[PDB]
């Protein structure tokens, strides 16, 4: 295990194992903004209980989110429940608020389960059929961006941000959300019990 | 008063002797004037049994030296 | 459980008698101190005698 | 008023029959039970301590036992001169000995732990 | 993490004790150490950690208490303590109010002043 | 169990309290190393008077 | 004297010399110089019939016409001088040999050493 | 009396083996004269279960040193 | 057949405890005590050492926790488990588990910080 | 309970049994240096 343990520190953290990674960060004001933000609640409120925070890294958080938007299901950070990707709550970033990091999470969520839903997709008819395959190929389309971005994080050289993903993402993210309405509107909305041909 | 703390001790002295707990006049006196001041019953019964055992231990001690 | 606590604190107080009769045994620079007090008042009568 | 730890120390020479230099074990070990923290009695309630009393003593057969501890019970009550009639109660509840089971003498194997 | 300058358990510990005992800190050294020793030992988990099951268990005990007002008061600040949403860990306590509960009708076993002999 | 757990933190504040007073009763080789530098003193006006 | 007669069946069971089994001869000693609460059950026929009943919950109906028979016959003979006792003991004692002795993990050994 | 005394130490020995108690003839004479001495049951049975203990941890301890 | 080197029960303990700490076995030292001393307690029969009434309760006690599917899914394990009689302590390793099991219902009563001043 | 009781008694004992004879172990050594150091003054003494 000493071998493997040093490995596993150096194959990056178990942090997303249940096993709390402490990693060390800079303690600067713009570095350390979680932990400042941490002490001045500490020192403002006598009534504030320390919640149990988890600590992600940004790039851990970034290939996370990557992984989510992939259509991966049962991730760590966003859990799915009840067909609802919803962020646990002890989760908490270095240079992000918690309540900031959990809207800019509560954003991709929604898109996430918007992709969930649409993820879900058997094609048991002929004009499914081919609806699943516009939609394959739609998710291969998107699945290649998003594969390059994961080739890019791995390579790790250059600095990474989530607004620069985001940003990345974002002529794909409102196509994601253009077809999501479309879908919505002429699957979502057909009631399950319309005849083949109504539907 | 008085009477009253007689009749209780006498009391107190019938009742041991018809459970044969072994309590001469003064050790029941003595008990019912801690448990009426206030003496926690429980401590006063295990320092009467150890008392008890103490006075057993003693007795096959001194059945066994002999 | 009275009867248990009541034997266990007799249990701790014999324990806690033989344990002091033990250091006591052990620990017994006591016999030395007296020693050491006795030479001290010879030779206090030694130089009270000189 | 003799403090209580004169008073038991005295009834524990007078019951034992022994010297208070005879008993030094016999008195630490009374001392350290009496200052340790004990189990709440059985039966702290002065009428719930007689209901059960009575009610073991009529179980065991042995109804002359019960019918004194009734009589000794209506004379405390009668008298009023104990205030905490419940601990008397409980106190000789736990001394309570059957008269039929032969006193179990204190094998001789207890001498061994004495020296 | 916003933990409130929580004043160190023995700091609090310490202030309990001076309350309770009306003496000041240094004269509660003994007790504080106590408190210390009884505040670091394992505890077996309470017997009911679900806020509306200790409500009905209170609200049992003040019905056996003969206490049926103080159960419908004891029920109504308990619902208004829920929709408050202020204490993070409200089991724990109504599980503590409900182990502190006193009968009155119970005379207080007044603690024997025979405790302070054995402290010699 | 509350009880016993009482009991058991009295009885072990108890022992630590006579195991203390035990230790500086039997170890305290205090009053031998006191008794040497009475004889060491005794000894010195000893030679001082002879 | 009973104590040198337990010596004698503590270095018997153990087939260890007295000088081998000090700790466990004082640990006995402690066990009975502690003052217990009166038993359970004085009566010589109520432990008789708490020891069939035990026997007859291991499945083993032999064993328990066995031990009725065994207690009879020391009931008879009349040398125990405490049969409720001995047969509350012996109840005690008594082991389910379905149940599988819940073995001493080995764990226990590492600190004899 | 003797030939009552055997039969009784048969008995016992064939329950014990019967119920698999582990007891052999002398330890359980001794535990017959131990419990007609007055030996406490409870006690009694405390000690049997220690001594059943104390005899595995020796007989392991034996087997290991060896 | 040289039995793979199954290191001693105590360095077997060892070994777990550096891999629940997460530290190496000098840092646990005190835990490695601790273990020593716990696992040379006597520890009380378990209540049951029957693999299918362990089962059985396994089920009943994840029924009470509402967990009927998680119950017919330990009862179907079970059933594997004992036909596939690889183990060779099925009763032991049931209630192993049973103890082990954790009820998710039951908001974890967060640990105070005190708890640590013990473990030193 | 009982058997709770005669295990923790039991395991007093080995304590109280262990801690002595770790106390003897870590609390012969001054009449040893004694020695060394009288060969010493006397090996002094006897080359000077």
């Amino acid at each position: 295990p000493d071998d493997r343990s040093w490995l596993e520190h150096h194959v990056v953290h178990q942090y997303w194992t249940a096993r709390p990674s402490q990693f060390p960060h800079s303690l600067h004001l713009h570095s350390n903004l979680a932990a400042v933000w941490d002490q001045h609640l500490y020192s403002s409120d006598p009534l504030y209980v320390p919640d149990d925070r988890v600590l992600v890294t940004e790039t851990q958080v970034i290939r996370e989110t990557l992984w989510l938007l992939s259509g991966v299901k049962k991730l760590f950070i966003f859990q799915l429940i009840d067909g609802k990707v919803t962020v646990r709550n002890n989760i908490i970033v270095t240079h992000l608020t918690h309540s900031c990091l959990r809207s800019v999470l509560e954003q991709i969520a929604a898109y996430g389960q918007v992709v969930f839903r649409l993820q879900e997709t058997e094609a048991p008819f002929r004009t499914y059929q081919a609806f699943m395959w516009a939609l394959y190929k739609y998710f291969i389309s998107f699945k290649e961006e998003l594969a390059e971005i994961e080739k890019c994080i791995i390579n790790n050289d250059t600095t990474i941000t989530l607004a620069i993903v985001v940003d990345k993402l974002a002529p794909r993210l409102s196509q994601l959300k253009v077809l999501h309405k479309v879908f919505s509107t002429g699957v979502a909305e057909v009631p399950p019990d319309t005849r083949n041909v109504v539907r | 008063n008085l009477n009253a703390v007689r009749e209780t001790m006498d009391v107190l002295l019938e009742i041991s002797r018809i459970l044969n707990t072994g309590l001469d006049m003064e050790t029941l006196s003595i008990c019912v004037r801690l448990c009426e001041q206030g003496i926690n019953p429980e401590a006063l019964s295990s320092v009467i049994k150890e008392l008890r055992k103490a006075t057993e231990a003693l007795k096959a001690a001194e059945n066994m030296t002999s | 459980i009275v009867n248990l606590q009541v034997e266990m604190i007799k249990q701790f107080h014999m324990q806690l008698n033989e344990m002091h009769s033990l250091l006591e045994r052990y620990s017994v620079n006591e016999g030395l101190v007296a020693e050491i007090e006795r030479l001290r008042e010879e030779n206090k009568r030694l130089r009270a005698h000189f | 008023q003799k403090s209580p730890n004169v008073l038991l120390q005295n009834l524990c020479c007078r019951i034992l029959g022994r010297s208070e230099a005879d008993v030094a074990q016999q008195f630490q070990y009374a001392v350290r039970v009496i200052g340790s923290n004990f189990a709440p009695t059985v039966e702290r309630d002065e009428f719930l301590v007689a209901e059960k009393i009575k009610k073991e003593l009529i179980r065991q057969r042995r109804e002359a036992d019960a019918a004194l501890f009734s009589e000794l019970h209506r004379k405390l009550h009668s008298q009023g001169v104990l205030k905490n009639k419940w601990s008397i109660l409980y106190l000789l509840l736990s001394l309570s000995e059957d008269p039929r089971r032969q006193p179990s003498k204190v094998s001789s194997y207890a001498t061994l732990f004495a020296q």
